[PDB]
């Protein structure tokens, strides 16, 4: 928290705790309902939650609505992460380097936009009006020497 | 009038002074750098300077006739130096290639040395342009791409051979326009670098840690200062940016000056020199101090940063003050933990990072660049430093051409079936030829070694003969005589002693001293690059490379003895 | 929703209604403990929605946790909306308009 | 030499061009102003001035006396002329004094005319400022604070009060600087305000919505082209461009152009003057067009807004398009509710906001202003205009001035006990004092009275009795044959024509029309502000008002036949 808002920072309380088990609670509905076409109404009693320690850091896993035997596996419920972090970032504020679920990597940022030798360009030009300049030279000293 | 100031203040003003000035400060100590160079410059700077315009505009004969005149002995003294300035030109260019490849890369948003590529994965950025910085990485491999040895050679490369190639051609077409480029033009070429100057000084001294910089070049440490290593470099500096041993001065004030006071003019040159070195070797430091206390912030930062990731702390609570207590504080809460997480504490210190930072032959570039990315628009600031450089290199690489053209275009013997366009564009031609050494892969190395051996130590000779030839073989009586009578002033004991005395001991103990402390530790080590680590290694030139290290002294130096020896089978008959 | 984030907003179905049942339950949480000094445990299920129209709009209600029959008045949860009014704001990308 | 072209550039671009003309365009009906505009200009543009400029010429005489020797009959009009400008200069430093009170407030962030206020509850913003723009209501009440209507007068204010002081004190010191401010100096003055145009008319043909305004100024719509308001202020418009009546361009070709030809300068004048005046009144309507349809655009969205929120609408269903559909497809629905909601609907055209935008004599101001605000960096390009308004300013006035200090230092009867800076300064006084009618809460509708009929009436009826003057007492023929003895040219039939028929009928023509379509109507609505409405109403002038109305023109028409019977009651001893 300190490190992404500074003399800003809101302090971590069991109500930010309730909020964040909500906020996984509501990627995993639309993880379900967007891939796996069923509609399943988990909660925020279903994110069950370990180790909490003063860094902010913890484990957590989910568990089927009622069934409490059923655990979802690790692999679907980080895909339900990376469908939704953009939107679990936002609501407290962090930036995908303050707010680290273990083993889930970011991989975006792609930069495109040059279509070629731009630079290139610039020496060619310079090149023409140097070798042209060059020519003009030769030929004034030759004809009038 | 204040065209005279004008004139002079671009006569002193080079790349000697931007560029070389503060890469040999930083290497030697910094500190221990501008009290070797201020004493060089009282002992050297002032009296031999004046002794040669003197002799130039005494004789008022070229740089051979002069010495010829004066003795039949003396004749091959012209001949080296001008194949000192024949070894400077070819190598010299590549500063101007580099300046502009730099320009041709400053209409791009964002500028390639401001951001790092990415990595396979795209998880993160590349692995060598994080060890270096942003800058070190586009200097060592995007416009050098430099292997880390010398013996891995490679082939020439394309992009470094056609700057190259332009600015050959742009020199040409420079020269072809008459051998005269000021007059109504001064105020403005001369005036542009310190007002860039000014510019970047304001710039880089509103930087956080900027005063480290300047602390570091001022304020020396005796224990480097006995390096003898630092005295000759610093000596030979000077010698290289007043131009003494390049036959150049000689030749100046031959056809001209005709009864006009010589110390006025020696002084005021060496005063501007001096005083545009000195203030140059500030810009930089102060952004050379403002990276070196960015990295050490890093260093301190990111352990910090491990050692709360590792057991567990309240983000915020290890900052960089309660590093020591919080570090022994974990040694009797669980060492078990503690002990086998010990060899990746990163152990880092601002001294040990202002010593290595960016040191090397293309500081000026990196940190130039490195104040660039950190400005409001960054384009517009990177043209017109570059394109002040490359003023800057044009106008030396000119003055230098001069020195070399001219002893050529009198000669009758050669000016019969090659006219003047002809001969000077072939003399550009075998210079590229030649300079495309270093466009290769090891070709920085080969750079370095061409530069300091070839730039110093035979001028550093040829102006001690000049000395001892002026004082002892034409008498010294009869020269403040003739000078009394042609300029009707006396020159003071001053000076006279400096000639005689002062300066051909001090060369000649400066020489042994650098020599013995050569033979007494043995072979000598350049550096490297180090692609998987980020940092100059120190590795060993191998036994051929000696060759050339011997070779370029010798052939600038040996044509005293060889002509000593053809005035003595001419003598015969 | 079109009007403050153009062709990049998402739909709203009723996992949207989950979310900001959820946001209106931390924030009364949060009003209670930071100005009453109690400690209250509002859930999702006590934020009562009526009135939904396709224009995004609907009246709520809140209630005591367990006990259906105590209202929270409307002077309380409009303090405890205006105490944390910019952090339901951000759950959703939305701004004050 | 293009000197020559140069001080014709810096002769005819004024105030007239950049503030008068837009302000008369927009106000009468845009495409129906420069039909009459280009008529009239062709009509007594040329002949005219070609007349007076040869006129000047002939007689090598001042304003007063030409017209004294021409006829004792004629001397007063060279008093009535004077009259004209001494009348001219105090309002008209009015407008240099708002563009240094606009220049004072360019030193901010943000500028003051780019935000409104907030409320006393601080929930929305001022509800005045919200009615009108950002800008109207920044010129309306901050740097006016005009009143509601006539009667209001209230008290001078302190702040226009100082900066139309301090106009006044910088004319001053200009005026005592010499009777000239050119001087290898045109190059820069002449051309600073077309390049100042050049960048404003970048800037704003690149806003939405900007052709609107363009096709509003150009394509005329025959309803108003029948308004004979339109004809005689579009003509005199011209008259106050080009300098005639005020007896400046006689009394400057008397003493100068010995043999010149005076119909290249009368054509290179009028071209130039009507080719500023059409290309700055372009870099205005474009912006102007832009702030119509974003009005536009704003009431639309509104009304589209509140038909969302009333029933119940999917946002972004009913955008622009379907607003018609839906309008009526909310009437077989449930008129129940959409019934008893009618009254609410506002009901917006384009056509009907680009007839009234921005209308009024502060046109200018508040739609340059506007295109500031939509700019990268405000203040610097709102400092480079409001200088630029400042000199043509300063510029206008100076030229101004000189056609009422000159025929007042040169009478031998006032000059005795008063010096030149004495008399000057004097006439300065009591300018100043005069124009602090115009820093009052109403004070701008005296600045509007005082515009129109004292600028316009009074000049063009005595344009008209010089042209009669000149033909039909000094004999047209006899005019001819010395002119074609002193220039050796012969005037063709063309100008000859245009001196004696065409212009003294279209004049008088222009005038009995314009005089009978204020009998036929009665009384004159003028103009105000509303502030509680946003929008210029159209309230009457009181009967006291009328008074100076009348007075004007008279005072500064009727000394002529009071000079015809003061020549009478001489001629009688
Ligand atoms: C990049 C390398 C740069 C190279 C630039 C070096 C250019 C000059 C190289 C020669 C300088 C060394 C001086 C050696 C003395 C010359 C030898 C000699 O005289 O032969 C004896 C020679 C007899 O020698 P023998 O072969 O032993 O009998 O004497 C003669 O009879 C030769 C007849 C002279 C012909 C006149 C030609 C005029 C051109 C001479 C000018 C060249 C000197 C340039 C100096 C400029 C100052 C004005
Ligand atoms: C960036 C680095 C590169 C920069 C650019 C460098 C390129 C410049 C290199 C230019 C090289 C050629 C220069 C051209 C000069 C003008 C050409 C011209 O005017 O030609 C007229 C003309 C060219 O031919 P044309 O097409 O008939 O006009 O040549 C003649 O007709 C003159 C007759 C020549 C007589 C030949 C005999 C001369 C030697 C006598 C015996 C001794 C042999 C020793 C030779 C001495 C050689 C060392
Ligand atoms: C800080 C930037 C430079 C500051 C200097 C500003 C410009 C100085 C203008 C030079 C003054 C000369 C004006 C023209 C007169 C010519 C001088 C002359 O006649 O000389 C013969 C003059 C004649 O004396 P004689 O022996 O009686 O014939 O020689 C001298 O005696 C003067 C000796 C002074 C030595 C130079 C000054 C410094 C030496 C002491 C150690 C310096 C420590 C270096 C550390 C510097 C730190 C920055
Ligand atoms: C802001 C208002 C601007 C006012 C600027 C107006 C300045 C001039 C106002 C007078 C112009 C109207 C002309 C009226 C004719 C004058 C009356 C008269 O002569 O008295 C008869 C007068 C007899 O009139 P009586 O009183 O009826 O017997 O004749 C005299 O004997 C007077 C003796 C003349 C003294 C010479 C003084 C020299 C100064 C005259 C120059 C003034 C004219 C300026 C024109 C400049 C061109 C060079
Ligand atoms: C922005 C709008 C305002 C701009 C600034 C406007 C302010 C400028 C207004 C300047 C007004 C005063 C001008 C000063 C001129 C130089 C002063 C000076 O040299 O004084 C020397 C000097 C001033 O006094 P001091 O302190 O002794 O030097 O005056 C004299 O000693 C000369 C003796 C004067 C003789 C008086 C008799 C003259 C009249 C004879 C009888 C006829 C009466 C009619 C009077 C005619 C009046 C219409
Ligand atoms: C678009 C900006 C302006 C375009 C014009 C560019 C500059 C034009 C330079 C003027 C040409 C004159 C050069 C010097 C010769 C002097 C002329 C001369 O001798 O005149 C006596 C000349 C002598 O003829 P005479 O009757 O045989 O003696 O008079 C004429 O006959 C010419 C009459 C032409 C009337 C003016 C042109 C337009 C009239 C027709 C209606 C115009 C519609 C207005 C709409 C305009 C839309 C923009
Ligand atoms: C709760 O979830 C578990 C799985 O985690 C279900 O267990 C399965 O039960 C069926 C028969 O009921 C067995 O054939 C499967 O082998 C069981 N799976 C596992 C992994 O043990 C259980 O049925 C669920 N209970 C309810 C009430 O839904
Ligand atoms: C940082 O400093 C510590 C202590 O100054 C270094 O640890 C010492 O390492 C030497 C061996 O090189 C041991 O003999 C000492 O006992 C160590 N000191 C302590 C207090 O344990 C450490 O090596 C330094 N960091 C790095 C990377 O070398
Ligand atoms: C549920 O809340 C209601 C209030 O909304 C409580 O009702 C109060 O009950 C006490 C006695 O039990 C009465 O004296 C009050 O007058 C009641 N208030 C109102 C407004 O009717 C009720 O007690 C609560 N029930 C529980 C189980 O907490
Ligand atoms: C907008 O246009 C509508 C229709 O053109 C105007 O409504 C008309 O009002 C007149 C009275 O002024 C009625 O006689 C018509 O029957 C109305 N038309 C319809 C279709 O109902 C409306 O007044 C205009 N808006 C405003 C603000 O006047
Ligand atoms: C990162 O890239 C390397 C190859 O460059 C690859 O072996 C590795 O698997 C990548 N990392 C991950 C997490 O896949
Ligand atoms: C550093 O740590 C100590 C505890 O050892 C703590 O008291 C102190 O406040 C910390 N400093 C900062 C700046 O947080
Ligand atoms: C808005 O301000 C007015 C007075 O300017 C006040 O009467 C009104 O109560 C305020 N609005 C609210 C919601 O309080
Ligand atoms: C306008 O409304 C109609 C329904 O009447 C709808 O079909 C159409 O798509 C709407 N236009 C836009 C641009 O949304």
């Amino acid at each position: 928290l300190k490190s992404a808002l500074g003399d800003k920072a809101y302090e971590w309380n069991d109500n930010e705790m309730y909020l964040f088990r909500s906020s996984v609670a509501y990627a995993m509905r639309q993880y379900f309902l967007k891939v796996k076409n069923q509609m399943i109404l988990f909660g925020e009693e279903d994110v069950r939650v370990a180790n909490l320690k003063p860094r902010i850091s913890f484990n957590f896993f989910v568990t089927a609505p009622k069934n409490v035997s059923d655990i979802i596996p690790r692999t679907e419920v980080e895909k339900a992460i990376r469908m939704s972090r953009s939107r679990i970032n936002d609501a407290f504020r962090l930036n995908d380097n303050s707010l680290e679920f273990l083993g889930i990597q970011p991989t975006l940022g792609p930069p495109n936009q040059p279509p070629v030798s731009i630079w290139l360009i610039v020496f060619g030009v310079v090149m023409g009006v140097i070798v042209v300049g060059i020519v003009i030279l030769i030929f004034t000293g030759i004809r009038d020497r | 009038s204040l065209q005279f100031v004008f004139a002079c203040i671009s006569y002193a003003v080079g790349l000697g002074n931007v560029w070389r000035f503060p890469y040999l400060c930083q290497m030697y100590g910094g500190g221990s750098f501008l009290v070797p160079y201020i004493i060089m410059l009282i002992v050297e700077g002032m009296p031999l300077l004046y002794l040669e315009l003197a002799v130039g505009q005494r004789m008022r004969q070229g740089s051979i006739g002069a010495w010829r005149t004066i003795s039949p002995y003396l004749s091959g003294v012209g001949v080296a130096s001008v194949v000192v300035s024949f070894f400077l030109s070819m190598y010299y260019n590549v500063i101007n290639a580099w300046a502009f490849w730099y320009l041709f890369h400053s209409f791009q948003d964002p500028l390639p040395w401001s951001v790092c590529p990415l990595n396979g994965n795209h998880t993160g950025y590349d692995e060598e342009c994080e060890k270096a910085s942003s800058t070190q990485y586009f200097w060592y491999r995007k416009t050098l791409n430099i292997s880390p040895s010398l013996q891995e050679n490679g082939g020439v490369q394309w992009e470094p051979a056609l700057c190259l190639l332009l600015a050959w051609l742009v020199v040409y077409l420079c020269i072809l326009r008459g051998t005269e480029s000021t007059g109504k033009v001064v105020y403005f070429t001369a005036s542009l670098p310190y007002c860039v100057l000014i510019i970047y000084l304001i710039r880089g001294l509103t930087l956080h840690g900027a005063t480290n910089g300047l602390m570091y070049m001022f304020t020396p440490k005796i224990e480097q200062l006995a390096n003898p290593k630092a005295w000759i470099n610093a000596a030979t500096q000077i010698f290289f940016s007043l131009g003494l041993g390049f036959g150049s001065l000689i030749a100046f004030a031959s056809y001209n000056e005709p009864s006009n006071n010589c110390q006025k003019h020696a002084i005021i040159v060496s005063l501007i020199n001096s005083f545009t070195s000195i203030f140059a070797s500030i810009v930089t430091f102060s952004i050379y101090g403002f990276k070196a206390t960015f990295n050490y912030e890093n260093c301190l930062k990111k352990v910090s940063l491990l050692l709360t990731n590792t057991f567990d702390l309240e983000d915020g609570f290890l900052t960089a003050s309660n590093l020591e207590q919080v570090k022994g504080y974990l040694a009797s809460a669980y060492p078990s933990k503690y002990s086998e997480m010990f060899p990746q504490i990163k152990n880092c210190s601002l001294e040990s990072e202002l010593d290595t930072a960016v040191q090397g032959t293309g500081l000026a570039f990196i940190v130039y660049t490195e104040a660039i990315k950190n400005m409001e628009v960054s384009q517009l600031w990177s043209v017109l430093y570059f394109f002040m450089l490359l003023m800057l290199g044009i106008g030396s690489m000119l003055g230098n051409t001069a020195a070399i053209l001219t002893p050529l275009t009198d000669s009758k013997i050669i000016s019969s079936h090659l006219p003047k366009e002809a001969i000077s564009g072939l003399v550009c031609l075998v210079n590229c030829a030649i300079g495309m050494v270093f466009t290769m892969e090891a070709g920085n190395y080969w750079f370095d070694i061409f530069n300091d051996y070839a730039a110093t130590l035979s001028l550093l000779l040829i102006v001690l003969v000049e000395t001892i030839a002026v004082c002892y073989v034409y008498g010294l009586r009869r020269f403040e005589s003739d000078l009394k009578a042609m300029t009707g002033r006396a020159v003071s004991w001053y000076w006279k002693v400096m000639w005689a005395g002062v300066s051909p001991l001090l060369i000649v103990s400066l020489f042994v001293f650098y020599l013995s402390d050569y033979i007494l530790t043995g072979t000598l080590k350049y550096q490297a690059w180090d692609a998987s680590q980020g940092q100059l290694v120190t590795k060993d030139y191998p036994a051929y490379a000696l060759a050339v290290i011997g070779l370029l002294v010798a052939s600038s130096t040996m044509c005293i003895p060889l002509a000593a020896l053809g005035t003595f089978v001419q003598r015969r008959l």
